[PDB]
């Protein structure tokens, strides 16, 4: 259906997104040598470029929406998404944001201000090269469609519950992006409306932003923190689906802790909306206030760390089968650790004095977002690929792959936590002379990660040359080798093509139509 | 006997409207940035009216999927209400975006222009004379439409025509009413932090409300041609109350104006 | 949940066999708990293993204990008992057969 | 029925047409 | 001080704010370190260690009591990790001492500054444009990007106030050696009361972006004696 | 109980051991490093003028 | 019914006033 | 095609993904 | 001090009206001359001679 | 509203007044052994379900 | 890896800081 076409113009933007990683980090090698434009000319265009064209094309359609609307509606049982006319419609809305995003690049001077356009003066004294406002508008759209997806996967896992699923013992992935929506749902129009805001400023001369009139551009930081926090909250929460789906069917179908694992998400979803703060903790706010802050923040660490426990109890003592998306799931539980450890260390008080828009938060958030949703959107392909695809994904290419991104993207994130300290202000084209060793090696590892990419291109086209020799079955068999099916349900569903081994059933590939009769729950 | 699945399908993947709304929505990219610093001052408003006529078309071919071939049945009815009633919740994020926007810009005060709020140069409308008549048609439109449901279970016509009519008829008084009051205001949009965070949490609900006529208006076409019925639950029957409780909560911004804020 | 009605409920559901691939799944599941399995419930696997007419499940479950039987001592103890109940059997080791 | 549906498919031809002649204009002056 | 090549950790400290923030910052670390060796611990012998038989273990969703201790055990570490967090804010935030007022204000490529804790001996208030050096006029001994002319000087042992505002796009001065950091809006301005501890000049940089002259923008301070700022007249 | 249990217990006690041991190390070599260095610094600049 | 009429009647009379 | 269905439209679609950077960059530095 | 605009209004709406000594005003004078700034008083005094300034009197 | 198109509301009406219902919304756990000898049994309109 | 590094070091090392000299 729309996955296939949503899946295309993600690979499409990703390998956009990583030339603009390409070019950013070639002229942050040395200074002043690949480039001219060392400002806002041509540079904090391509970093805009870059970055709200990689997290809003990249990241939040495949994690949330292409497993949505491929795996969704067929792990939770339903025929088609409730609403089926409207997932054509936000996805065709998407590529309509690209071509206008690629013309926010291409017109005269360039309004790039990076991807979080602070107002006071992104003014009409930027709109000589209007860009801001395509920017704006690509992101709107991209804001409305991601909007319509998760009305539409709301509803699809509210009224089309197969009489199998009572609500106490719901797969993670369907309850995950069921509460990766509801959380969407609160915090997408609060920024629609600051668009719609900071564009009637920047248009019609009204400026309530902006310098004059007594404008403050503190609201709209507000505004953009309240929407950018549950933000990356949607940017890995699907990944952590994926991440207990590859854990539990790699090493052993008992896990731990479900209903401790959905009441994790929830609290992650309950107290994920009420600290937009740290995030411009710096600026000045109230003592009593930004303390209140800061201890609300420990708190929405802690549920993170009950669920990183339970999967650390759950690849003990199990079958471990290292095929490439366990590696996945492996080396984002090991990074992620670190990287929630960053943040604990970020979400203090008196830390963020010394630390806000140095590379030291550059690194941590590069290595939280970076290594788990692109750590789990590689186990996911890596993972439901031949079920979709009805093709072997040949796995020491994936083997290779994987640990050709692992240490590329560890020797790019890992001297940020050095330049960081030390004080490198964040986005500098050029940087002072004492800042030269780290980011000559920030530059190796940066052609290493997109030689990774190239790799899964070469991978992505060996996709047509069904290797039966290569990898077949997850899960091999315990004690049997003469029986055989897919060796592993917990609850018994076996009803006619749903089971508790969830939708590897179907067929390869599956029909245009399938799920004809209801299936039932022990 | 032959049976199926509840819950249906549509027209499959190609399909003009999806390419069509999409398409527009780059034609409105377009004029609401080429007339901005080129100056087409024609198109924008053509991008308005095909969203318009898209919106229609993609509304017709539905509801003929909704009577015209009768499609939906008891479970999607619950889950086309259930998702439009979060639509509503939805839109009190949006709405409190601005609430919470001005009562930021009146809690906390700008020393710069007018420290006390309304400023000094800016005088607000006495609440008493157009707003005490308008707090009144506001609840008089959700007081009246409560027994034009009762008069739509009962069977009869006339009084739930006298009670919907004389609803809608009043609203477009009071469409004619906020479009005299907002004209006749003598502070305009660029003034101040003032100006259009009020104007902007008025044209709000002008948007809401335009296209609010719009969809009650082809809700009565609809009505004429003998689609709806008091047994024809299909989906679209109960999707026409729930305005009122926008406008019960419009009433909940109404209030953070007048008594508490000057 | 303790040693002694594990052994007796599932010796219970273990005479239920009649069959290879039952057999066979009520051994791995009943293997695979968070206890050692007792020496009546391996004898009543022999036994089984003779009734449901095949062999090689009843060499695979003397290397699941090989396994699972978590030092060599008590192995050494299983070899004597599991010995002379070999030579009522007719099962070889696989260390005896060099596959 | 499809009588109006022709003009319709006319005017927004046109109204995806003409922006993308408007964009060289936007990218030279 | 000055950053350096290969550096690991940060600049000199010369703060009692920076002395404190290292403090908390090794002692968040420290409880960092532990939870990694714990989880590093655990993931290698988890995978290595267990090669396995094919056999996974049977129990199923549970753990109810030894679970909820390790649920409770991370809340005391937040405890312990966040009471040094509340006396280290409530020591910094406070600014009631008696001090002299050293005023900034940046307009999206320099700074400039107004001395007015103390009406001299002239009566005058002054005002020093702190621009950059390009690359015609570098000075080869002194260190790029990080060249300002007009240096700021303050006295040492001397209690400092940064009460600041910006326009044109607006941005905050940051200088890491000695750990000061604030918003310089349009509309609002605010303070941070610091002394220092040593003399030798201080380099910083311009945190928040301001758009095509976000790079040059240097920020550094002298910091001398209370008879070498008397005699720092022409101001 | 059995192995799996005491494999829980020695783990995660040993685990707590060598984050500690680690952490300890750390924090005891790099923490006195500073203080013997930044001490001696602002001995030298207090005591001496 | 009756929260309907007299309420519009009294919302009528209200209304000529201003 | 009858040399391309999909052989060399994956090949050449990643080209022009990865090479609309390099144009937008080319022609916003000549400006 | 806290409140700014209140320390200018103190010693604005001193002896302009409110016919005072100047030790009290002075006091608020150089609260004023350190703690806010001294590029805006071109403007916060164009707003004064225009005669909307933002101050009550 | 009778005499229309699809008569799916029909038996929503007919087995709401008599009992079997529409779309088979009924669930199945008969507690059984899942044995080949006596296996769960298999009812439909058609040879594969 | 090794043609990840070779490529890097065969793309570009040209145009940097004035002079080893300049920084002592
Ligand atoms: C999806 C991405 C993602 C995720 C999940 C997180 C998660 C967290 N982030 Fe981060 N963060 C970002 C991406 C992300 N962040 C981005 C993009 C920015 C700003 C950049 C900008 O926008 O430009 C940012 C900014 C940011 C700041 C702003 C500082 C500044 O601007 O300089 C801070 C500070 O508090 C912070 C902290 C945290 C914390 C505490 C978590 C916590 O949720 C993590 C908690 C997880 C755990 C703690 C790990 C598991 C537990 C243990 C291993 C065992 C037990 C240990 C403890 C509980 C003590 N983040
Ligand atoms: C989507 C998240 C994401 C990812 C993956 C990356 C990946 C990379 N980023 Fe970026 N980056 C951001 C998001 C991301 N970045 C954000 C928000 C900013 C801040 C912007 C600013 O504030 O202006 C930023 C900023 C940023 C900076 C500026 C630092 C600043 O001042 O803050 C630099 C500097 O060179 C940089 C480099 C890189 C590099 C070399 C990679 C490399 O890792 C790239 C190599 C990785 C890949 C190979 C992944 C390929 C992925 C796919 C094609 C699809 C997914 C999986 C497949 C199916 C293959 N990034
Ligand atoms: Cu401001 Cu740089
Ligand atoms: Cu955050």
């Amino acid at each position: 259906d729309i996955a296939v076409l949503y899946f295309m113009l993600a690979i499409f933007s990703g390998m956009a997104g990583t030339a603009m990683s390409l070019i950013i980090r070639l002229e942050l090698a040395a200074p002043g040598s690949q480039y001219l434009h060392g400002n806002s000319q041509l540079f904090n265009v391509l970093v805009v470029g870059h970055a709200v064209l990689m997290i809003f094309f990249l990241v939040m359609p495949a994690l949330i929406g292409g497993f949505g609307n491929y795996l969704l509606p067929l792990m939770i049982g339903a025929t088609d998404t409730a609403f089926p006319r409207i997932n054509n419609i936000a996805f065709w809305v998407l590529p309509m944001g690209l071509v206008c995003l690629v013309t926010s690049t291409l017109v005269e001077s360039g309004a790039g201000t990076g991807w979080t356009v602070y107002p006071p003066l992104s003014s009409i004294q930027a709109h000589s090269g209007p860009s801001v406002d395509l920017a704006i508008f690509a992101l709107h759209l991209t804001s409305i469609s991601s909007l319509l997806g998760a009305i539409n996967f709301i509803v699809t896992t509210l009224n089309m519950r197969t009489n199998g699923m009572t609500m106490h013992k719901l797969p993670l992935f369907v309850w995950s992006i069921f509460i990766t929506a509801f959380l969407l749902l609160l915090s997408l129009p609060v920024l629609s409306a600051g668009i719609t805001m900071l564009l009637l400023d920047r248009n019609f001369n009204t400026s309530f932003f902006e310098v004059s009139g007594g404008g403050d551009p503190i609201l709209y930081e507000h505004l953009f923190w309240f929407f950018g926090h549950p933000e990356v909250y949607i940017l890995i929460i699907p990944g952590f689906g994926i991440i207990s789906h590859v854990v539990s069917t790699y090493s052993k179908k008992p896990v731990f802790g479900e209903i401790s694992m959905v009441y994790a998400m929830a609290s992650i979803g309950l107290l994920g909306f009420l600290v937009w703060s740290h995030h411009m903790y710096i600026v000045g706010l109230d003592a009593d206030t930004r303390a209140y802050f800061t201890s609300a923040t420990m708190i929405i660490a802690i549920p993170t760390g009950i669920k990183i426990f339970s999967w650390l109890a759950t690849i003990h003592g199990g079958s471990i089968r290292l095929a490439t998306p366990m590696l996945y799931a492996i080396a984002f539980l090991f990074l992620f650790t670190m990287g929630g450890l960053t943040g604990v260390a970020l979400a203090n008080a008196s830390l963020d004095v010394a630390f806000h828009d140095t590379y030291y938060v550059v690194g941590h958030f590069h290595y939280v977002l970076s290594m788990g949703a692109i750590f789990s959107l590689f186990a996911g392909y890596y993972y439901w690929s031949p079920q979709i695809l009805g093709l072997n994904y040949n796995e020491k290419l994936a083997q290779i792959q994987f640990w050709l991104i692992f240490i590329g993207a560890n020797v790019i994130f890992f001297p940020m936590h050095f330049l960081g300290i030390n004080g490198m202000p964040r986005r500098i084209p050029d940087y002072p002379d004492a800042f030269a060793g780290w980011n000559y090696v920030a530059s190796i590892g940066s052609f290493i990660a997109t030689l990774s990419l190239f790799l899964f291109i070469y991978i992505l086209y060996d996709q047509l040359v069904n290797g039966l020799n290569n990898k077949v079955n997850n899960k091999s068999v315990i004690y049997n080798k003469a029986p055989d099916f897919v060796e592993s349900n917990t609850i018994f569903n076996l009803n006619t093509v749903k089971s508790s081994s969830i939708e590897f059933l179907l067929t390869s590939p599956p029909a245009v139509h399938s799920f004809n009769t209801p299936a039932v729950q022990s | 006997r032959h049976q199926q699945h509840p819950f249906h399908m549509v027209m499959p993947s190609p399909w003009p409207i999806v390419v069509s709304f999409a398409l527009l929505s780059l034609a409105l990219s377009t004029a609401l940035t080429m007339h901005g610093y080129i100056g087409n001052m024609n198109m924008v408003y053509l991008a308005l009216f095909v969203l318009l006529t898209s919106s229609i078309l993609w509304f017709r071919d539905i509801v003929a999927e909704a009577t015209y071939l009768g499609d939906h049945t008891m479970a999607v009815r619950k889950g086309i209400n259930l998702g439009f009633l979060m639509f509503v919740l939805s839109e009190v994020l949006i709405f409190a975006g601005l609430f919470w926007a001005y009562f930021h810009s009146a809690m906390s005060p700008d020393v710069t222009l007018g420290a006390c709020w309304p400023p000094v140069g800016i005088e607000a409308v006495q609440p008493t004379e157009l707003p005490l008549l308008n707090t009144i048609i506001l609840l008089s439109s959700g007081a009246t439409v409560t027994y034009s449901h009762h008069a739509l279970i009962a069977g009869n016509r006339n009084k739930a025509l006298s009670g919907l009519l004389i609803t809608f008829w009043l609203i477009v008084i009071f469409v004619t009413c906020q479009y005299i009051e907002y004209t006749n205001a003598a502070f305009t949009i660029s003034d101040g932090v003032y100006g259009s965070v009020f104007y902007a949490g008025t044209g709000l609900h002008f948007l809401h409300m335009v296209m609010l006529a719009a969809m009650l208006g082809v809700n009565y076409w609809r009505m004429r041609n003998y689609h709806l019925t008091a047994g024809h639950h299909v989906g679209y029957e109960t999707t026409i109350i729930y305005t009122h409780v926008l406008d019960v909560i419009w009433l909940f911004l109404y209030v953070v104006f007048y008594w508490w804020g000057v | 949940e303790t040693f002694e009605e594990f052994t007796a409920r599932y010796e219970k559901e273990f005479d239920e066999a009649y069959d290879l691939f039952e057999v066979q799944r009520v051994l791995n599941n009943c293997f695979s708990y968070d206890l050692v399995p007792a020496p009546a419930v391996i004898e009543k696997a022999l036994r089984a293993a003779r009734r449901v007419n095949d062999l090689p499940t009843a060499i695979r479950v003397f290397e699941a204990l090989k396994y699972k039987v978590e030092n060599e001592d008590q192995y050494k103890a299983y070899l004597d008992e599991l010995k002379d109940v070999r030579q009522e059997l007719g099962v070889p080791l696989k260390e005896e057969l060099f596959p | 029925s499809a009588l109006y549906l022709y003009p319709f498919y006319a005017i927004f031809a046109v109204a995806v047409v003409t922006p993308l002649l408007y964009i060289p204009n936007a990218i030279r002056g | 001080d000055v950053p350096t090549p290969y550096a690991c950790y940060f600049q000199d400290s010369a703060t009692p704010n920076q002395e404190g923030i290292l403090e908390l910052h090794d002692n968040i670390m420290f409880y960092l370190l532990v939870i990694l060796g714990l989880v590093s611990w655990m993931l290698y012998t988890i995978v290595m260690t267990y090669s396995k038989n094919p056999i996974a273990y049977k129990y199923i969703k549970h753990g109810q009591t030894i679970e909820v201790i390790w649920t409770i055990f991370p809340a005391v570490i937040l405890l312990i990790i966040a009471f040094p967090s509340f006396i280290l804010l409530y020591l910094c935030d406070e600014v009631i001492s008696p001090a002299m007022t050293i005023k900034a204000i940046g307009y999206q490529w320099y700074w400039k500054y107004e001395y007015s804790d103390f009406i001299n001996d002239s009566g005058e208030t002054v005002e020093f444009e702190s621009y950059v050096i390009p690359d015609e006029l570098l000075e080869e001994g002194q260190l790029r990007l990080l060249d300002t002319d007009t240096s700021m000087v303050v006295p040492v042992d001397t209690h400092i106030r940064f009460v600041v505002t910006a326009a044109d796009v607006i941005h905050d001065f940051a200088i890491p050696s000695l750990g000061i950091k604030v918003d310089a809006t349009p509309g609002r301005l605010n303070q941070v009361s610091a002394l220092i501890q040593r003399e030798g000049v201080f380099y910083g940089a311009c945190s928040e972006l301001c758009g095509t002259g976000h790079a040059n923008m240097p920020i550094k301070i002298e910091a001398v004696s209370l008879p070498k700022f008397l005699e720092w007249l022409n101001e | 109980t059995g192995t799996i249990k005491r494999r829980v217990i020695m783990d995660i006690v040993l685990g707590f051991s060598l984050g500690g041991v680690m952490a300890s190390y750390w924090w005891w070599g790099f923490h006195m490093d500073k203080i013997n260095k930044r001490e001696k610094f602002y001995a030298e600049l207090a005591e001496r003028k | 019914w009756v929260a309907l009429p007299a309420i519009a009647l009294t919302a009528v009379n209200t209304y000529f006033v201003e | 095609g009858r040399k391309t269905p999909y052989a060399l439209s994956h090949f050449g679609f990643f080209a022009i993904g990865f090479a609309v950077p390099f144009v937008a960059c080319y022609v916003q530095l000549k400006k | 001090t806290k409140h700014c605009w209140q320390s200018y209004v103190d010693y604005h709406k001193c002896v302009n009206m409110k016919g005072e000594d100047f030790a009290p005003c002075k006091v608020f004078w150089k609260t004023y001359n350190a703690l806010c700034p001294l590029d805006w008083i071109e403007k916060w005094d164009d707003q004064r001679e225009k005669g909307i300034f933002a101050g009550d009197i | 509203d009778l005499d229309q198109e699809t008569g799916l509301a029909r038996l929503e009406l007919l087995g709401k007044l008599e009992g079997i219902d529409v779309f088979d919304t009924k669930p199945l756990d008969s507690s059984r052994k899942g044995t080949m000898k006596d296996p769960i049994i298999i009812e439909s309109y058609d040879d594969y379900r | 890896l090794l043609f990840s590094v070779g490529l890097f070091a065969v793309v570009r090392m040209a145009g940097g800081q004035d002079a080893k000299t300049m920084n002592k």
